[PDB]
């Protein structure tokens, strides 16, 4: 089964910049080649078909080429819309049969996340157990550390953190730390702290309340 | 504004079977060749099957040949997929596309419906406020949210004032609970001054167990 393979796997660039993506296959597959775009969570899209051939109402800066087993599809000036991957697809011989997927992120300048802390709710604290949120928003890039303290106790029990997709608007990445205790725990101590490392950041940055 | 809409996604027993709909608009259905397509989750795509437009010519993966019958009603215009025999890797997104002509690269997708094979049992998410605080509070704006915990399976939705407010909002992937539940933040930053004059409401729907609820957040 003709078993594709996609180039770089990753690739972050800065919006204005030429974008380059390979397509190697295991076998000629001549002309026949597909290319899809899928911003999450949607339907894939075909950019292009037949290797050089552009899908109807796509934008001009996406074109494809190459030829036999090598392909390159191309985003001529790369915008931040653009984030997604980017699927190609084989049709030459059975089965039909897809890239692994290349992940185009828009690198943009730094921005530091305005960091957000939300106790309880009492409603929550009502049935059993107690989430403390601790909100990032609109940073860049996308690494970012954030440790729990309970008066000042470092905490390795136990948060859950989640990252949204790059803004398409302003490339930027928000996320949110649950700090996740028993109601029984959470009247057991004072203060309530998440401190967030960031490149974005002179130093880091702590957020607190008490109860 | 041709589309394909599948519908017919959700939880299901191992061992067990389900079917989907791929009901298509925009076009002449009837004379295309479609296909349905999967993606199990930390995985790329893989063909399911395709059907002729005859109706009268299928294929199938390796995966699911004798077990999964592609098929079509041209009349009601919609494409079907009857799993038999589900396992826990059959986990994933179905999308049916349709074929292009000359003939081969799928032409139009539809959104994509998650089936989730498990035998654990639905639950219903609760909703809690993330209230707006001077601790959730940065210069002319403001942050609040939802907090929606605990519900099993995968897809939960969350709008803000029923769609009035779409903006301002990141809603975040979900986590699995070292329990075997989900939970997810749905957040948006609103102008500081309205505070007091608008009143924000998130609408959280999970049709999985069919728990609809909203929550008035309110300050302090």
């Amino acid at each position: 089964d003709i078993q594709m393979t996609q180039s770089p796997g990753t690739l972050s660039l800065s919006p204005g910049e030429r974008a380059t993506l390979s397509c190697r296959a295991s076998q000629s597959v001549s002309s026949y080649l597909a290319w899809y775009q899928q911003k999450p969570g949607q339907a894939p899209r075909l950019l292009i078909y037949d290797a050089s051939n552009r899908a109807t109402g796509i934008p001009a800066r996406f074109s494809g080429s190459g030829s036999g087993t090598e392909f390159t599809l191309t985003i001529s000036s790369l915008q931040s819309e653009d984030f997604a991957v980017y699927y190609c697809q084989q049709y030459d011989k059975w089965p039909l049969t897809f890239g692994g997927g290349t992940k185009v992120e828009i690198k943009r300048t730094v921005a530091a996340p305005s960091v957000f802390i939300f106790p309880p709710s009492d409603e929550q604290l009502k049935s059993g157990t107690a989430s403390v949120v601790c909100l990032l928003n609109n940073f860049y890039p996308r690494e970012a550390k954030v440790q729990w303290k309970v008066d000042n106790a470092l905490q390795s029990g136990n948060s859950q953190e989640s990252v949204t997709e790059q803004d398409s608007k302003d490339s930027t990445y928000s996320l949110s730390s649950t700090l996740t205790l028993s109601k029984a725990d959470y009247e057991k101590h004072k203060v309530y702290a998440c401190e967030v490392t960031h490149q974005g950041l002179s130093s880091p940055v702590t957020k607190s309340f008490n109860r | 504004e041709v589309q394909l809409l599948e519908s017919g996604g959700g939880l299901v027993q191992p061992g067990g079977s389900l079917r989907l709909s791929c009901a298509a608009s925009g076009f002449t259905f009837s004379i295309y060749p479609m296909f349905w397509v999967r993606q199990a989750p930390g995985k790329g795509l893989e063909w399911v099957s395709w059907i002729g437009p005859s109706g009268g010519i299928t294929k199938y993966a390796d995966s699911v040949k004798g077990r999964f019958t592609i098929s079509r009603d041209n009349s009601k215009n919609t494409l079907y997929l009857q799993m038999n025999s589900l396992r826990a890797e059959d986990t994933a997104t179905y999308y049916c596309a349709r074929e292009g002509h000359n003939d081969w690269y799928f032409d139009l997708w539809g959104r994509g419906t998650l089936v989730t094979v498990s035998s654990a049992s639905t639950k219903g998410p609760s909703v809690f406020p993330l209230a707006p605080s001077s601790k959730s509070t940065s210069g002319g704006t403001a942050a609040l949210g939802c907090l929606v915990k605990d519900y099993f399976p995968e897809p939960v939705t969350v709008s803000w004032n029923s769609g009035a407010l779409t903006s301002g909002v990141h809603t975040f992937p979900a986590v699995l609970q070292s329990s075997g539940l989900y939970s997810l933040s749905s957040v948006v930053t609103v102008p500081s001054s309205s505070l007091g004059t608008q009143t924000y409401i998130c609408n959280v729907n999970h049709k999985p167990s069919n728990t609809k609820v909203d929550k008035k957040v309110e300050p302090k």
